Protein backbone atom coordinates (compact mmCIF):
# COMPACT_ATOMS: atom_id res chain seq x y z
CA UNK A 1 0.00 0.00 0.00
CA UNK A 2 1.30 3.46 -1.00
CA UNK A 3 0.36 6.74 0.71
CA UNK A 4 -0.94 9.69 -1.31
CA UNK B 1 -12.94 27.50 6.79
CA UNK B 2 -15.82 26.94 4.42
CA UNK B 3 -18.22 24.00 3.94
CA UNK B 4 -16.17 22.22 1.28
CA UNK B 5 -13.02 22.28 3.44
CA UNK B 6 -15.04 20.82 6.35
CA UNK B 7 -17.05 18.14 4.46
CA UNK B 8 -13.81 16.61 3.14
CA UNK B 9 -12.19 16.63 6.59
CA UNK B 10 -15.19 14.76 8.06
CA UNK B 11 -15.31 12.28 5.15
CA UNK B 12 -11.61 11.42 5.68
CA UNK B 13 -12.11 11.07 9.47
CA UNK B 14 -15.20 8.89 9.09
CA UNK B 15 -13.34 6.60 6.59
CA UNK B 16 -10.18 6.49 8.74
CA UNK B 17 -12.28 5.39 11.75
CA UNK B 18 -13.91 2.62 9.68
CA UNK B 19 -10.43 1.40 8.64
CA UNK B 20 -9.58 1.04 12.39
CA UNK B 21 -12.71 -0.99 13.21
CA UNK B 22 -12.86 -3.06 10.01
CA UNK B 23 -9.11 -2.96 9.23
CA UNK B 24 -7.37 -1.39 6.23
CA UNK B 25 -7.85 -4.20 3.71
CA UNK B 26 -11.61 -4.40 4.31
CA UNK B 27 -12.15 -0.72 3.48
CA UNK B 28 -9.55 -0.85 0.68
CA UNK B 29 -11.50 -3.68 -1.04
CA UNK B 30 -14.42 -1.26 -1.47
CA UNK B 31 -12.82 2.21 -1.82
CA UNK B 32 -9.61 1.51 -3.78
CA UNK B 33 -9.08 2.19 -7.48
CA UNK B 34 -10.49 -0.74 -9.60
CA UNK B 35 -8.00 -3.59 -9.36
CA UNK B 36 -9.98 -5.66 -11.91
CA UNK B 37 -11.55 -4.24 -15.15
CA UNK B 38 -14.79 -6.04 -14.23
CA UNK B 39 -15.08 -3.44 -11.45
CA UNK B 40 -14.52 -0.49 -13.81
CA UNK B 41 -18.18 0.61 -13.51
CA UNK B 42 -17.90 1.10 -9.74
CA UNK B 43 -17.47 4.89 -10.30
CA UNK B 44 -16.87 5.96 -6.68
CA UNK B 45 -13.48 4.20 -6.72
CA UNK B 46 -11.89 6.89 -8.94
CA UNK B 47 -12.48 9.35 -6.08
CA UNK B 48 -12.74 7.32 -2.85
CA UNK B 49 -9.07 6.29 -2.90
CA UNK B 50 -8.35 9.90 -1.82
CA UNK B 51 -10.31 9.43 1.43
CA UNK B 52 -8.29 6.53 2.84
CA UNK B 53 -5.35 7.10 5.16
CA UNK B 54 -3.04 4.50 6.62
CA UNK B 55 -1.52 6.09 9.71
CA UNK B 56 -2.34 8.94 12.04
CA UNK B 57 0.53 11.05 10.75
CA UNK B 58 -0.67 10.35 7.19
CA UNK B 59 -4.19 11.59 7.95
CA UNK B 60 -2.92 14.53 10.09
CA UNK B 61 -0.30 15.83 7.70
CA UNK B 62 -2.75 15.64 4.75
CA UNK B 63 -5.72 17.26 6.52
CA UNK B 64 -3.38 19.99 7.84
CA UNK B 65 -2.33 21.06 4.32
CA UNK B 66 -5.91 20.53 3.13
CA UNK B 67 -7.36 22.76 5.88
CA UNK B 68 -4.73 25.41 5.15
CA UNK B 69 -4.76 25.45 1.32
CA UNK B 70 -8.30 24.08 0.78
CA UNK B 71 -9.80 26.74 3.07
CA UNK B 72 -7.82 29.51 1.31
CA UNK B 73 -9.06 28.42 -2.13
CA UNK B 74 -12.64 28.10 -0.83
CA UNK B 75 -12.49 31.48 0.95
CA UNK B 76 -10.89 33.35 -1.99
CA UNK B 77 -12.40 31.58 -5.02
CA UNK B 78 -15.44 29.84 -3.59
CA UNK B 79 -16.71 26.34 -2.90
CA UNK B 80 -17.26 25.43 -6.60
CA UNK B 81 -13.60 26.12 -7.35
CA UNK B 82 -12.31 23.84 -4.59
CA UNK B 83 -14.76 21.06 -5.59
CA UNK B 84 -13.37 21.07 -9.15
CA UNK B 85 -9.70 21.18 -8.07
CA UNK B 86 -10.47 18.26 -5.73
CA UNK B 87 -12.37 16.04 -8.21
CA UNK B 88 -9.97 16.54 -11.16
CA UNK B 89 -6.78 16.06 -9.06
CA UNK B 90 -8.22 13.04 -7.20
CA UNK B 91 -9.19 11.27 -10.43
CA UNK B 92 -6.00 12.16 -12.36
CA UNK B 93 -3.50 11.53 -9.52
CA UNK B 94 -5.34 8.24 -9.01
CA UNK B 95 -5.04 7.31 -12.69
CA UNK B 96 -1.28 7.87 -12.72
CA UNK B 97 -0.65 6.33 -9.30
CA UNK B 98 -2.37 3.17 -10.47
CA UNK B 99 -0.15 3.07 -13.57
CA UNK B 100 3.03 3.50 -11.54
CA UNK B 101 2.35 0.91 -8.90
CA UNK B 102 -1.14 -0.56 -9.21
CA UNK B 103 -4.36 0.13 -7.28
CA UNK B 104 -3.35 -0.27 -3.61
CA UNK B 105 -2.84 3.33 -2.57
CA UNK B 106 -4.89 6.00 -0.82
CA UNK B 107 -4.61 9.42 0.75
CA UNK B 108 -5.50 13.01 0.01
CA UNK B 109 -1.94 14.03 -0.91
CA UNK B 110 -2.69 13.88 -4.63
CA UNK B 111 -5.28 16.58 -3.99
CA UNK B 112 -2.88 18.27 -1.57
CA UNK B 113 -0.02 18.52 -4.08
CA UNK B 114 -2.47 19.87 -6.70
CA UNK B 115 -3.59 22.51 -4.20
CA UNK B 116 0.06 23.33 -3.37
CA UNK B 117 0.78 23.87 -7.10
CA UNK B 118 -2.41 25.84 -7.72
CA UNK B 119 -1.99 28.29 -4.80
CA UNK B 120 1.66 28.90 -5.70
CA UNK B 121 1.37 29.44 -9.51
CA UNK B 122 -1.90 31.38 -9.21
CA UNK B 123 -0.26 33.62 -6.59
CA UNK B 124 2.78 34.26 -8.87
CA UNK B 125 0.97 35.09 -12.09
CA UNK B 126 -2.27 36.47 -10.68
CA UNK B 127 -1.57 38.25 -7.30
CA UNK B 128 -5.04 39.79 -7.92
CA UNK B 129 -6.65 36.48 -6.81
CA UNK B 130 -5.64 37.14 -3.19
CA UNK B 131 -3.93 33.73 -2.75
CA UNK B 132 -0.15 33.03 -2.55
CA UNK B 133 2.27 30.37 -1.21
CA UNK B 134 5.42 31.40 0.68
CA UNK B 135 8.58 30.15 -1.00
CA UNK B 136 9.49 28.55 2.35
CA UNK B 137 6.61 26.11 1.75
CA UNK B 138 7.26 25.49 -1.95
CA UNK B 139 10.74 24.40 -0.81
CA UNK B 140 9.29 22.10 1.84
CA UNK B 141 6.91 20.68 -0.82
CA UNK B 142 9.87 19.95 -3.15
CA UNK B 143 11.65 18.14 -0.29
CA UNK B 144 8.58 15.85 0.21
CA UNK B 145 8.76 14.90 -3.48
CA UNK B 146 12.50 14.09 -3.53
CA UNK B 147 12.01 12.10 -0.28
CA UNK B 148 9.66 9.95 -2.40
CA UNK B 149 4.48 6.70 -0.96
CA UNK B 150 2.31 7.35 -4.02
CA UNK B 151 4.96 9.01 -6.22
CA UNK B 152 2.63 9.05 -9.26
CA UNK B 153 -0.07 10.76 -7.16
CA UNK B 154 2.26 13.47 -5.87
CA UNK B 155 3.61 14.42 -9.27
CA UNK B 156 0.32 14.02 -11.18
CA UNK B 157 -1.49 16.14 -8.60
CA UNK B 158 1.17 18.86 -8.78
CA UNK B 159 0.93 18.91 -12.61
CA UNK B 160 -2.86 19.21 -12.45
CA UNK B 161 -2.65 22.11 -9.96
CA UNK B 162 -0.15 24.08 -12.00
CA UNK B 163 -2.20 23.53 -15.19
CA UNK B 164 -5.49 24.68 -13.67
CA UNK B 165 -3.81 27.70 -12.03
CA UNK B 166 -2.29 28.68 -15.38
CA UNK B 167 -5.64 28.30 -17.20
CA UNK B 168 -7.26 30.36 -14.42
CA UNK B 169 -4.38 32.88 -14.40
CA UNK B 170 -5.12 33.97 -17.93
CA UNK B 171 -8.86 33.37 -17.38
Amino acid sequence: VRMA
Amino acid sequence: AGPVTWVMMIACVVVFIAMQILGDQEVMLWLAWPFDPTLKFEFWRYFTHALMHFSLMHILFNLLWWWYLGGAVEKRLGSGKLIVITLISALLSGYVQQKFSGPWFGGLSGVVFALMGYVWLRGERDPQSGIYLQRGLIIFALIWIVAGMANGAHIAGLAVGLAMAFVDSLN
